[PDB]
């Protein structure tokens, strides 16, 4: 691999390990291979957001052109967010597309993803369904995102009012995970969620 | 040929063009006068967004026609 790519990643990996943000358990990174082309990241959900108390793992692939192109980052841990696909974990963020600069690092990417969680841009969505709900019904989006933080990301609390609707459909014989996804995507309409599950 | 381009401010940009000019050329002129990047510019005439490769003459755009400019900040 190119010496500049290898040296940059080795430097940036240690900077994350030694960081104040890692000592506070906000971010971390681990190696996957021996060659430094695949990494696994973890970020904590930010405070005063639906993602609080959740932990989100990230697939990080380093291009042969690093540091002049951005890493490819994907959410492994499912998340309900306008700028992250609830199906694939693909991320819409300018620094991972057209506003990467070579001075950016693993640290600043991980921190930027946390800032994205704290401040969505629903007018440039990755997930049109999540974005529609974010704008049309803020309180539902927040409770749905918190439910997903609990179900997928280990966040402690989730909301009793959704529990009831989840249990009804679960009692129809549908899988709890499928029920969660159907009800979230149909904005908690039992009837259209049931229709989806029946297909 | 003189044409006008209206913004949502109300501000009218006056441009000098030819019927043979493409829509991207018109956007390049708008950049020269107003410092607005062409990839942020959507030009509208007769209720329809105009496309970059076609000319003013293709759209029946004439002397003292008024286009509309809406700024759409990229959004990939």
């Amino acid at each position: 691999a190119a010496n500049i790519a290898v040296q940059r990643i080795k430097r940036e990996f240690k900077e994350v390990l030694k960081s104040e943000e890692t000592s506070k358990n906000q971010i971390k990174v681990d190696l996957v291979d021996e060659n430094f082309t695949e990494l696994r990241g973890e970020i904590a959900g930010p405070p005063d957001t639906p993602y609080e108390g959740g932990r989100y793992q990230l697939e990080i692939k380093i291009p042969e052109t690093y540091p002049f192109n951005p890493p490819k980052v994907r959410f492994i841990t499912k998340i309900w967010h306008p700028n992250i696909s609830s199906v694939t974990g693909a991320i819409k963020l300018d620094i991972l597309r057209d506003q990467w600069a070579a001075a950016m690092t693993l640290r600043t990417v991980l921190l930027s993803l946390q800032a994205l969680l704290a401040a969505a841009e629903p007018d440039d969505p990755q997930d049109a369904v999540v974005a529609n709900q974010y704008k049309q019904n803020p309180e539902m989006f927040k409770q749905t995102a918190r439910l997903w933080a609990h179900v997928y990301a280990g966040a402690p609390v989730s909301s009793p009012e959704y529990t009831k609707k989840i249990e009804n459909l679960s009692a129809m014989g549908f899988d709890r995970n499928a029920v969660i996804v159907a009800l979230s995507s149909k904005s908690w309409d039992v009837e259209t969620a049931t229709e989806l599950l029946l297909s | 040929m003189q044409i006008f381009v209206k913004t949502l401010t109300g501000k009218t940009i006056t441009l000098e063009v030819e019927p043979s000019d493409t829509i991207e050329n018109v956007k390049a002129k708008i950049q020269d006068k107003e410092g607005i990047p062409p990839d942020q510019q959507r030009l509208i005439f007769a209720g329809k967004q105009l496309e970059d490769g076609r000319t003013l003459s293709d759209y029946n755009i004439q002397k003292e026609s008024t286009l509309h400019l809406v700024l759409r900040l990229r959004g990939g």
